[PDB]
């Protein structure tokens, strides 16, 4: 980043030393934390549960959220809508997420299978099959409403649930801003990277932004001072950037701990 | 705990990070930052004060930038440590000083107790959790049509091994006989879906 | 190109450089599409592969065998296995998905296993335990365990303090 | 040994460690200058009637 394979910059950077090894350590920490976040959220189930083909859930249509086999990536229709909603050569690289999107899809599939067939006991110990009507009756007991209300209104509640799922489909398909937060995240990252790219065009007090131009124009004795100015500028930009992204990754980790707390409490109970 | 040291890895990492930062600071005293040397005494002994001032200005800018970078790193790290400490205090308040019904917030399984133990720059909770071990299948039913009146279990499950019917708890197997006090009556046995006799 | 120095894969360009457009530029003042000085003809640039070199190892005490993962580089360039994170040199690719130890990336992980060697595969997300659901079957626990787990939490850090002048 | 040097102190343990940066080095250097100025009628300064 600081220099496109210019040895004079390499040496004048050895003058500074660990100023970038620091940065690399920080960024590696960030990446590891990202991995940990993903595992915290999704890798809370132990065994991958699989839904049985018998969709006898008492009218609760779950096709729209259970994984569709036909798709190459085994993803639920809702997840497809979400995927459609959300849309250099200077050391700037994007490492791949350890968990592929398909493994995360299978994790959510296992979580749905657990919370549908076993309800919540799959999170405490081993999954315990239980008729979905009785599981919703236990949830109603948890709310404060008695089982009779559910069992007497099973069809009406099923219809309301299916219509609500349809409304969710419509809201996700039409209003892209429903996923705004995620988009913002991506945008922020992209913005930062782009700004880094653009920082390569600033002079920082030197004659040019191309170390090759400086070395071709000025003699090495003075080209060294100019390259020192340029290196200071670019290193300061890198420090600013890694600090921005450290703070942003801290915020992302906060939100990820919140999401894991949810996944544990609401989903698994 | 005795065998696997990595059980406390997190705490070690914390310490390591701190040490690392400090060591790096030490090593920053060896960088030139564009001056002739890293020893201001050497600069002053070599160069005249008029130019030694510019060289010392370069060195001071470098070392001050290193200090700013370091204090920023440690500000962020202390923010993270404060987040983890607020989490630990929330635990100490909920699980230790009570019983947290938040599922899997206090150990995988139904949380019974916890026991805090100090550790260098950290805490270790002995989350005592209930975990149901052995499982048995049973034929169940939402309600029971006794005399045309649907009978619902007051608290528990209607279970049936394959011959009789009983009422049990949702986390242990105490099959009790279905009296009129383990169940409450509600409506007829047609609105119910799956009611048995 | 007329003093313009730059490195990269030089392909041809369909990019319409109007006659006054000899060389292009990028967002980082780097030329992207160039042209010929002698016999005027247009060209494209893609800087050829740089990439990371990451070493996968079990513990040195366990073994000294190494699996070198080249990230952002296809070893078409440089027991070789192509991943999506990059490509491995020194690791046979097994198809049997096990619970993974050394996360390589893009879903692929490695581990030391037998003739002991480093093997790479795809992550087994867990034993595919299909729960036998039924509309009238329930599972009741008859016996339980009292398992105690350890939860480690960093509370404080070294309360350091620096003097600026010193 | 590269990894042992990256950790800068100890003997490596289980895991993966980013060590270095491979780069496909340029095969050679292409130099292309023009005759600078388009054309002059030397063929008439010499082969004049
Ligand atoms: C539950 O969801 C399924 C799947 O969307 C519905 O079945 C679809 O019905 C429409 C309209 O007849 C067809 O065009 C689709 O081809 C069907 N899909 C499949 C996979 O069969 C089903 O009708 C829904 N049930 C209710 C009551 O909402
Ligand atoms: C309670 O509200 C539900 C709707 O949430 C009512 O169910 C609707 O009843 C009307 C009239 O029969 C139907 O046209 C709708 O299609 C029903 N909706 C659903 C989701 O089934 C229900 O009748 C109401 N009950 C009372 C006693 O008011
Ligand atoms: C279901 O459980 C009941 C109660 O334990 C079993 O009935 C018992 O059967 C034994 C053996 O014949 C008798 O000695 C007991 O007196 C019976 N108890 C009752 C409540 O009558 C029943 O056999 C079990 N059914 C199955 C298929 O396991
Ligand atoms: C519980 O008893 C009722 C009443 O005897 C059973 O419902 C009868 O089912 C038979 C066979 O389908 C019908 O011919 C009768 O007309 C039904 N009677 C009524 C009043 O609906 C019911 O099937 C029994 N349930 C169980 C689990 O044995």
């Amino acid at each position: 980043y600081i220099c496109g394979d210019s040895t004079e910059c390499s040496n004048l950077l050895l003058q500074y030393g660990s100023f970038c090894t620091q940065l690399n350590r920080a960024l590696t920490g960030i990446a590891v934390e990202q991995d940990k976040n993903t595992q915290e959220v999704f890798a809370q189930v132990k065994q991958i549960y699989k839904t049985p083909p018998i969709k006898d859930f008492g009218g609760f249509n779950f096709s729209q959220i259970l994984p569709d086999p036909s798709k190459p990536s085994k993803r639920s229709f809702i997840e497809d809508l979400l995927f459609n909603k959300v849309t250099k050569f200077n050391g700037l690289t994007v490492l791949p997420p350890l968990l592929t999107d398909e493994m995360i899809a299978q994790y959510t599939s296992a979580l749905l299978a657990g919370t549908i067939t076993s309800g919540w006991t799959f999170g405490a110990g081993a999954a315990l099959q239980i008729p979905f009507a009785m599981q919703m009756a236990y949830r109603f007991n948890g709310i404060g409403v008695t089982q009779n209300v559910l069992y007497e209104n099973q069809k009406l509640i099923a219809n309301q649930f299916n219509s609500a799922i349809g409304k969710i489909q419509d809201s996700l398909s039409s209003t892209a801003s429903a996923l705004g937060k995620l988009q913002d995240v991506v945008n922020q990252n992209a913005q930062a990277l782009n700004t880094l790219v653009k920082q390569l065009s600033s002079n920082f007090g030197a004659i040019s932004s191309v170390l090759n131009d400086i070395l071709s124009r000025l003699d090495p004795p003075e080209a060294e001072v100019q390259i020192d100015r340029l290196i200071t500028g670019r290193l300061q930009s890198l420090q600013t950037y890694v600090t921005q992204q450290l703070i942003r990754a801290a915020e992302i980790r906060a939100s990820a701990n919140l999401a894991a707390t949810k996944m544990s409490e609401c989903v698994l109970g | 705990l005795s065998s696997t040291a990595s059980a406390l890895g997190k705490l070690q990492d914390v310490v390591n990070q701190n040490a690392q930062a400090l060591n790096t600071l030490v090593k920053q005293l060896s960088s030139n930052f564009g001056a002739i040397s890293s020893v201001l005494n050497d600069i002053l002994s070599r160069l005249d004060p008029p130019e030694a001032e510019v060289q010392i200005d370069r060195l001071i800018t470098g070392r001050l930038q290193s200090l700013q970078t370091y204090v920023t790193q440690q500000l962020i790290r202390a923010a993270e440590i404060r987040a983890s400490a607020n989490l630990a205090a929330t635990k100490m308040s909920e699980c230790v000083l009570g019983q947290s019904k938040r599922v899997d917030f206090c150990g995988k399984g139904y949380h019974l107790m916890s026991f805090p133990q100090s550790a260098p720059h950290g805490v270790v909770f002995l989350h005592v959790t209930y975990v149901p071990a052995q499982e048995k299948n049973f034929t169940t039913a939402p309600a029971i049509c006794h005399d045309g009146k649907a009978h619902f279990p007051r608290e528990g499950v209607f279970v049936s091994n394959g011959t009789h019917w009983f009422v049990t708890q949702r986390n242990f197997y105490e099959p009790q006989i279905i009296t009129t006090d383990n169940t409450f009556v509600s409506g007829n046995c047609d609105v119910v879906i799956g009611i048995v006799n | 190109f007329n003093g313009l120095t730059g490195t990269g894969v030089l392909t041809e360009s369909n990019k319409k450089f109007l006659p006054f457009q000899q060389f292009g530029r990028d967002i980082a003042d780097t030329t992207d599409a160039v042209r010929d000085p002698q016999t005027l003809e247009i060209l494209d640039i893609t800087p050829c592969s740089f990439g990371g070199v990451s070493v996968i190892t079990p513990g040195t005490n366990t073994s000294n065998q190494v699996a070198v993962l080249y990230q952002d580089v296809n070893c078409t360039e440089v027991n070789v296995f192509q991943t999506r994170a990059g490509c491995l040199i020194g690791a046979e690719h097994v198809n049997n998905s096990y619970e993974c130890d050394i996360p390589i990336g893009a879903g692929i992980c490695a581990s030391y296993q037998t003739s002991q060697s480093i093997i790479a595969y795809t992550m087994s997300l867990g034993a595919e335990n299909s729960v036998a659901y039924s509309n009238n079957s329930i599972a009741i626990p008859t016996n339980f365990t009292i398992s105690v787990t350890t939860e480690i939490l960093p509370v404080s850090m070294t309360k350091t303090s620096v003097d600026c002048t010193m | 040994s590269e990894t042992k040097c990256t950790l800068k102190s100890f003997t490596v343990e289980k895991g993966i460690y980013q060590t270095s940066n491979f780069r496909v080095q340029p095969t050679e250097s292409i130099v292309r200058f023009p005759n600078i100025t388009n054309l002059c009628p030397f063929g008439e300064v010499f082969n004049a009637t």
